[PDB]
């Protein structure tokens, strides 16, 4: 869904590193993916 | 705390072992550590 909608960054908790890469590589082409744990992470990922 | 859980994964690991005898290559599955990821993909949980 997030490809659809022409999104190129994405968050994910750390915890679904491993299913995320399940994934065919044609799916995951053109997205740039930051895994992250504590929240401090994002806040610095998004406004700076 | 139920041991449910890891009766699933048993299961798991043990039929996709006869999927390579059955027709694969090797005629003697080993599962060592190392090679465990391969059969039942990677760690879920880690961050007790």
């Amino acid at each position: 869904a997030a490809k659809r909608a022409g999104v190129t960054c994405i968050v994910l908790p750390a915890e679904n590193k491993k299913d995320f890469y399940d994934l065919a590589a044609f799916i995951t082409e053109g997205l740039e993916v930051h895994f992250v744990e504590h929240y401090r992470e994002i806040f610095d990922i998004a406004f700076p | 705390s139920g041991v449910r859980n890891l009766q699933k994964q048993v299961e798991k690991v043990l039929r996709k072992s006869a999927y390579k005898i059955v027709s694969g290559e090797a005629e003697s599955v080993e599962v060592t550590p190392e090679n465990l990821q391969d059969f039942v993909g990677k760690p879920v949980f880690t961050v007790e």
